[PDB]
Protein backbone atom coordinates (compact mmCIF):
# COMPACT_ATOMS: atom_id res chain seq x y z
CA UNK A 1 0.00 0.00 0.00
CA UNK A 2 2.80 2.49 1.01
CA UNK A 3 4.76 1.60 -2.75
CA UNK A 4 1.94 2.60 -4.26
CA UNK A 5 1.44 5.90 -2.90
CA UNK A 6 5.45 5.86 -3.37
CA UNK A 7 5.09 5.00 -6.95
CA UNK A 8 1.74 7.31 -7.34
CA UNK A 9 3.65 10.63 -6.73
CA UNK A 10 6.75 9.71 -8.87
CA UNK A 11 4.54 9.26 -11.76
CA UNK A 12 2.98 12.88 -10.99
CA UNK A 13 5.94 14.34 -11.12
CA UNK A 14 7.16 12.73 -14.74
CA UNK A 15 3.97 13.36 -16.01
CA UNK A 16 4.52 17.41 -14.98
CA UNK A 17 6.25 17.57 -18.73
CA UNK A 18 4.70 20.49 -20.98
CA UNK A 19 4.47 19.26 -24.61
CA UNK A 20 3.62 22.82 -26.72
CA UNK A 21 1.93 26.01 -26.93
CA UNK A 22 -0.92 27.39 -29.05
CA UNK A 23 -1.62 30.94 -30.05
CA UNK A 24 -3.32 32.81 -32.81
CA UNK A 25 -1.26 35.37 -34.99
CA UNK A 26 -3.53 38.59 -35.64
CA UNK A 27 -1.32 41.55 -34.45
CA UNK A 28 -0.89 43.77 -37.68
CA UNK A 29 -3.66 42.38 -39.39
CA UNK A 30 -6.59 44.89 -39.96
CA UNK A 31 -10.14 44.82 -41.50
CA UNK A 32 -11.00 46.12 -45.28
CA UNK A 33 -13.56 48.26 -46.48
CA UNK A 34 -14.60 48.47 -50.11
CA UNK A 35 -15.51 51.90 -51.87
CA UNK A 36 -17.97 51.41 -54.30
CA UNK A 37 -17.80 55.32 -55.83
CA UNK A 38 -15.03 57.31 -57.10
CA UNK A 39 -15.09 60.67 -56.31
CA UNK A 40 -14.59 63.23 -59.00
CA UNK A 41 -15.33 66.49 -58.12
CA UNK A 42 -16.38 68.53 -61.09
CA UNK A 43 -19.43 70.64 -62.04
CA UNK A 44 -19.79 72.02 -65.60
CA UNK A 45 -21.21 75.50 -65.72
CA UNK A 46 -22.42 76.94 -68.97
CA UNK A 47 -23.79 80.65 -69.68
CA UNK A 48 -27.57 81.16 -70.56
CA UNK A 49 -27.16 81.37 -74.54
CA UNK A 50 -24.38 78.65 -74.56
CA UNK A 51 -21.66 80.88 -75.95
CA UNK B 1 -7.48 -24.84 -34.98
CA UNK B 2 -6.94 -24.24 -31.28
CA UNK B 3 -4.38 -22.28 -29.04
CA UNK B 4 -3.88 -21.21 -25.23
CA UNK B 5 -3.98 -18.15 -24.42
CA UNK B 6 -2.67 -16.70 -20.96
CA UNK B 7 -4.94 -13.68 -20.04
CA UNK B 8 -2.86 -10.63 -17.64
CA UNK B 9 -5.35 -8.27 -18.42
CA UNK B 10 -4.82 -4.88 -20.84
CA UNK B 11 -2.90 -1.80 -19.41
CA UNK B 12 -3.45 1.53 -20.91
CA UNK B 13 0.28 3.21 -21.17
CA UNK B 14 0.84 6.87 -21.98
CA UNK B 15 3.85 7.91 -24.22
CA UNK B 16 5.84 10.70 -23.79
CA UNK B 17 6.94 10.01 -20.53
CA UNK B 18 8.74 7.48 -18.51
CA UNK B 19 7.88 3.97 -19.18
CA UNK B 20 9.92 2.35 -15.70
CA UNK B 21 7.47 5.32 -13.93
CA UNK B 22 4.13 3.44 -15.27
CA UNK B 23 5.51 -0.07 -14.68
CA UNK B 24 5.59 0.42 -10.70
CA UNK B 25 2.11 1.68 -10.74
CA UNK B 26 0.92 -1.55 -12.87
CA UNK B 27 3.07 -3.81 -10.79
CA UNK B 28 1.18 -3.36 -7.72
CA UNK B 29 -2.29 -3.59 -9.56
CA UNK B 30 -0.87 -6.99 -10.99
CA UNK B 31 0.62 -8.41 -7.39
CA UNK B 32 -2.71 -7.67 -6.15
CA UNK B 33 -4.23 -10.12 -9.14
CA UNK B 34 -1.99 -12.52 -8.35
CA UNK B 35 -2.11 -12.43 -4.85
CA UNK B 36 1.28 -12.13 -3.74
CA UNK B 37 1.23 -8.14 -2.71
CA UNK B 38 1.14 -9.54 1.07
CA UNK B 39 3.45 -11.95 2.76
CA UNK B 40 2.14 -15.83 1.80
CA UNK B 41 2.71 -19.11 2.41
CA UNK B 42 1.31 -21.93 -0.46
CA UNK B 43 -0.72 -24.73 0.88
CA UNK B 44 -1.77 -26.44 -2.52
CA UNK B 45 -0.48 -29.98 -0.90
CA UNK B 46 -4.51 -31.05 -0.42
CA UNK B 47 -5.20 -29.98 -3.79
CA UNK B 48 -5.36 -33.73 -5.43
CA UNK B 49 -7.07 -37.01 -6.22
CA UNK B 50 -6.58 -40.44 -6.43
Amino acid sequence: EDMAKIYGAVAAVSKNVNSSVTYEVKRGTHELIKVPTIPHNLVLIQSDNGK
Amino acid sequence: HALIKEDLGQWPVETGISLVNQAGVFAVQLANKLGIDKPFVLDAGSNYFT
